[PDB]
């Protein structure tokens, strides 16, 4: 049992740098630009019994977007990622959710304010008001401190699944 | 090969095909776009082919006629428009036969509709689109998938284009779409795509808004269409509302009385989670736009002028029948729920708290009873829900009002502190935080305050979900108790506070509670190291004792850690252990700059052994090198000029930290411990400055760094050169020519992302010619032979603060830095800088500017600045 996800956002705001923390664990801390896509399988146990996303990390730059949109296709789970601690980042939410739904039909779409560790937000918590407009789930993450790190990814198997009942048992 | 073939390649999950696929395309498109638009087309057009095939070739053409940044969909409009006409009329036909041959539920044809339209019609070189559109809608006998497609692609052309160029023909859109939307129709998903057309085209007929039977008619279909047995139309209907009250708020006074008002309440009613959510977004965004609202009525009053929009307070008039219907969906729980389940009870809860912020004190009389009567109900839902909305309710009103109703119902929150049910509790302790953070002065109360502390030091004993919310209102209370310090005293610290009589069993419950096993669950062990950093940070003189054994802990600890190094075994404990450096460290700088200088003295000898032995474990590029390097900077202000023992140990770590410049942050930390050196050598860093200052020279151009590492740099070049005095003449014109490099540099003033970028590199710049003249000047004596160096960068210094001065963004830093700046070169040079002031005349401009400027500081030294210049004005 497998599903198909896709992680959208600005230039680096933080993808590559979370499916790197919840693949292996090791936070790393240069800044690398994602070359197009990158496909890696997230492996969870849950009590009835384990699940896998294969999380497309799309790239967040106009020069190597690559297909861009055409990864999109046949998705099932959608996870709009965005750095807190830019602002831009944040607007250009609607853009990427707009894309989703073009080519989505039905799918649950999940934000998620990425490096909240930072002590000064330049996006607050009152502010993100985007997921009460579309119907859409939002978390407070950060992939250096492991806030709400499994949170994303526990709301989407309650949903694809439809159970309410299910627990990482970890 | 085939296109189809790469086309269906562009899904599957390889590295190497996706690659190859991503390349053929890339080639195909370079090497002939007509060509390969044209077979895109008769992809895309044939019914035959595989739905994954024709979305790819639609996104295709789509992503190759338009793009998310302007200038290069405006380049590839152009490249589309250079394109020969038979191409493109044969690419046009092929995609407008291609609507209604699609099974898939999103319209896929309708983006490469949207992507030709947005460059064919402000050429109008496609006047057959919308006459063809509006007869596919309304024809009776169109077919469902038609209908739909057609819908579709009005939406995505009436969303990206722009709305200057079918203003002439949108009545015939608005036509199609609420022929559409209509109650007639038969088939559901033509309403969907109906609703969310128009959803979409709501930005778009505005001037078409602005007729009042057009704007009739759409209120009439949707308030229709609201009605309709399927669920999804009611969910698209209400979004439409809600995206109408945005933009148009000012029309729906006529409409929102007898129409919305009870389709809304029926909507919040709903037992469905999707209608009620919805509704309570709707007046989530009422309150929303009343609050913006009254914020630019505020503005406008300040200004001395009528707002432009002026609210009706809907939410304030319609509080009577809000507030019940809140409450009782605040009910609407289960054994199992998580906090942010976005439920419509989460949903309530911050609908309540939007309703408070926006009315204040009339949310008060309409939700007291409620809490009244089931405070102690023996169901645990509803004093769950009395617990909640009491807690949501703190934040707006005023505190005055709500200090009666704190102080008698806290036995009853302490009670419920200890409620045998877990919600219960979580909502308490909830309440409790926000008690402590909103209104402090009721948690700090004589005759409550030792039973909640109990309370507290018990719950850090509880469940991680209540410990968390337990020690964030530990933090908060111990800002508050020591904002409330310091009775006369008249020092820079309390002799003692209220939480004076149980500091030491608090931070010893905090230290156990940083052990607990199941502190990774809810970032316990991360919220408790915050509560104690803040405890210790918030601490009296009196507590001094109890600060030192907990810095010896600390201290202890990370010797464990040193310890432990053999001990790496898996990826998911040694991530918890850098984890813990990094909590471990930021604790060190939290409680070291609360100890005596004495105190300190004999354990900066064992931290400097902890940090030299973890610098040998990260001696390889990286690993942490970021928390250590601000630990060591925090140890560098607590020791002052005895530092120099260890800095020729440190030097090849700080060497390194220069040279890798991979991490912004550490190459940001590693300056600031430059800076930090600096300030607390004075002089006795010129054997290390010719090493830092070569490293800084390599990492100055270096065109693959980030943003915000270049003024961290330019800082400490000003830092450097004070410290040095008139030392730094080695590298002097280097630096100068590197700094006038960089000045001459300019971004672009559209996007506000750069605009504080460019900001803080300006304030850099003059903060390191500030520096440098203040170096070259000496301390006490008159003008020095050093800065005759600088004497003909005087007249680019003050080019280049005239040419900021013609900006108009600005801020405080740099209009304080460039009054130093000015304030400097006056008592450097004499007249020759104030002549060259007087040439030109935006600097008296800013210097007018920063005297208005509300900061005390900048406003400080621009009077300090032209007081200089009436000086020199008096001396000759
Ligand atoms: N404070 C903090 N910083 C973070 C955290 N996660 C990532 N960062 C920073 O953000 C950067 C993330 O880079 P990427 O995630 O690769 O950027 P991207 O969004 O994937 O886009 P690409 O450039 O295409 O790879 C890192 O270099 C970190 O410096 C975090 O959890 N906390
Ligand atoms: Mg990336």
């Amino acid at each position: 049992v497998q599903f198909k996800l896709v992680l959208v956002g600005d230039g680096g705001t933080g993808k590559t740098t979370f499916v790197k923390r919840h693949l292996t664990g090791e936070f790393e801390k240069k800044y690398v630009a994602t070359l197009g896509v990158e496909v890696h399988p997230l492996v969870f146990h849950t009590n009835r019994g384990p699940i896998k996303f294969n999380v497309w990390d799309t790239a967040g730059q106009e020069k190597f977007g690559g297909l861009r949109d055409g990864y999109y296709i046949q998705a099932q789970c959608a996870i709009i990622m965005f750095d807190v601690t830019s602002r831009v980042t944040y607007k250009n939410v609607p853009n990427w959710h707009r894309d989703l739904v073009r080519v989505c039909e039905n799918i649950p779409i999940v934000l998620c304010g990425n490096k909240v560790d930072i002590k000064d937000r330049k996006v607050k918590a009152k502010s993100i008001v985007f997921h009460r407009k579309k119907n859409l789930q939002y978390y407070d993450i950060s992939a250096k401190s492991n806030y709400n790190f499994e949170k994303p990814f526990l709301w989407l198997a309650r949903k694809l699944i439809g159970d309410p009942n299910l627990e990482f048992a970890a | 090969m085939e296109l189809i073939t790469i086309l269906e390649k562009t899904v599957s999950p390889d590295r190497l095909e996706l690659e190859a696929a991503q390349k053929f395309l890339e080639r195909a498109a370079v090497e002939n776009l007509p060509t390969f638009l044209v077979e895109l087309s008769r992809v895309l057009a044939n019914p035959g082919n595989s739905q994954v095939a024709r979305v790819a070739a639609g996104l295709q053409i789509k992503n190759s006629l338009t793009s998310k940044d302007p200038d290069i969909k405006a380049q590839y409009q152009q490249r589309w428009l250079a394109i020969d006409a038979n191409a493109r009329r044969e690419v046009k036909n092929y995609v407008l036969h291609t609507l209604g041959t699609e099974t898939y539920r999103p319209s896929s044809a309708s983006q490469c509709v949207a992507g030709i339209a947005c460059a064919e019609i402000p050429v109008n070189q496609w006047p057959e689109l919308i006459p063809q559109l509006v007869a596919n809608v309304t024809n009776p006998n169109s077919t469902e998938h038609m209908k739909e497609s057609t819908l579709e692609a009005i939406g995505y052309i009436c969303q990206d284009i722009d709305p200057e160029q079918l203003q002439d023909k949108s009545n015939e859109i608005l036509t199609a779409i609420i022929q559409g939307m209509r109650k007639e129709e038969p088939s559901n998903n033509v309403k969907l795509a109906a609703t969310n057309a128009l959803l979409n085209s709501l930005e778009f007929t505005k001037a078409n808004f602005d007729k009042e039977s057009e704007r009739h008619f759409i209120m009439q279909v949707v308030c229709e269409a609201t009605q309709c047995p399927d669920t999804r139309v009611r969910v698209a209907a209400l979004q439409n509302l809600v995206k109408i009250m945005s933009l148009y708020y000012q029309y729906m006074e006529t409409y929102m009385g007898p129409a919305l008002f009870a389709i809304t309440i029926e909507a919040m009613k709903s037992d469905i989670d999707e209608v009620a959510l919805q509704g309570i977004e709707f007046w989530s965004n009422v309150c929303d736009e009343e609050m913006d609202l009254a914020i630019e009525a505020s503005e406008a009053a300040e200004q001395g002028r009528p707002p432009e929009h002026t609210s009706k307070f809907y939410a304030k008039g319609a509080l009577q029948y809000l507030v019940p219907i809140l409450t009782q969906t605040l009910t609407k729980q289960d054994e199992n729920d998580d906090d942010d389940d976005w439920n419509p009870c989460k949903a309530a809860g911050v609908c309540l708290m939007l309703l408070a912020t926006c009315c204040e004190d009339d949310i008060v009389p309409h939700v007291l009873p409620f809490i009244k009567e089931h405070i102690k109900n023996p169901d645990w839902r509803y004093r769950d829900a009395a617990v909640m909305a009491f807690g949501c309710i703190l934040e707006g009103p005023e505190p005055s009002q709500l200090k009666p109703l704190v102080i008698q119902a806290m036995p009853t929150l302490i009670e419920l502190m200890k409620d045998p049910s877990v919600v219960v509790r979580d909502t308490a302790a909830w309440t409790v935080g926000r008690i402590c953070e909103l209104l402090p002065e009721a948690a700090i109360n004589d005759v409550y305050l030792a039973p909640l502390l109990q309370c507290l030091i018990e719950g850090l004993s509880a469940e991680p979900r209540v410990a968390s919310n337990v020690c964030w209102a530990f933090s908060s209370l111990a800002e508050a108790a020591y904002e409330a310090a310091d009775v006369a005293d008249d020092q820079e610290e309390p002799a003692t506070y209220c939480l004076s009589s149980s500091f030491e069993l608090i931070v010893q419950k905090l230290l156990e509670t940083t052990d607990r096993p199941d502190g990774h669950q809810n970032n316990l062990r991360s919220s408790a190291y915050e509560s104690l950093m803040e405890i210790v940070k918030n601490s009296a003189k009196d507590c001094y004792p109890a600060v030192q054994k907990t810095t010896l802990v600390i201290m202890e600890r990370l010797q464990q850690v040193l310890q432990m190094e053999s001990h790496i075994q898996s990826t998911s404990d040694r991530i918890q252990f850098n984890d813990l450096q990094s909590l471990l460290c930021a604790t060190l700088q939290n409680v070291l700059r609360k100890v005596q200088h004495q105190d300190a003295l004999q354990i900066s000898d064992v931290v400097m052994a902890s940090l030299l032995r973890m610098f040998q474990s990260t001696a390889g590029s990286g690993g942490v090198q970021e928390d250590a390097l601000m630990a060591v900077s925090t140890l560098v202000e607590v020791l002052g000029g005895e530092f120099l023992k260890y800095m020729e140990a440190f030097k090849p770590f700080l060497g390194i930290g220069l040279k890798n410049y991979a991490e912004y942050q550490v190459c940001l930390a590693a300056v600031g411990l430059v800076g930090d050196l600096c300030r607390a050598l004075q002089s006795n860093i010129i054997p290390f400055c010719d090493e830092v200052m070569q490293l800084l020279l390599e990492n100055l151009g270096n065109e693959n760094v980030h943003r915000s590492v270049k003024p961290q740099i330019l800082s400490v070049f000003g830092d450097i050169a004070l410290a040095i005095g008139g030392e730094f003449k080695k590298y002097l014109e280097v630096v100068l020519n590197t700094l006038q490099q960089a000045s001459q540099a300019q971004v672009d003033k559209s996007d506000y992302d750069m605009v504080d970028y460019l900001n803080e590199l300006r304030e850099s710049c003059l903060e390191a010619y500030t520096g440098i003249v203040q170096g070259l000047k000496g301390d006490q004596e008159n003008v020095h032979p050093d800065v005759m160096l600088v004497q003909p960068r005087v007249e680019f210094i003050l080019s280049f603060i005239d040419h900021i001065a013609g900006d108009e963004d600005h801020t405080d830093g740099v209009v304080a830095c460039a009054a130093g700046l000015i304030g400097d070169l006056c008592t450097a040079f004499g007249k020759d800088v104030l002549k060259l002031v007087e040439a030109r005349p935006m600097i008296h401009e800013l210097l007018t500017e920063g005297r208005r400027s509300k900061t005390n500081k900048a406003k400080t030294l621009a009077r300090w600045a032209t007081k200089e210049l009436r000086k020199l004005k008096n001396q000759a």
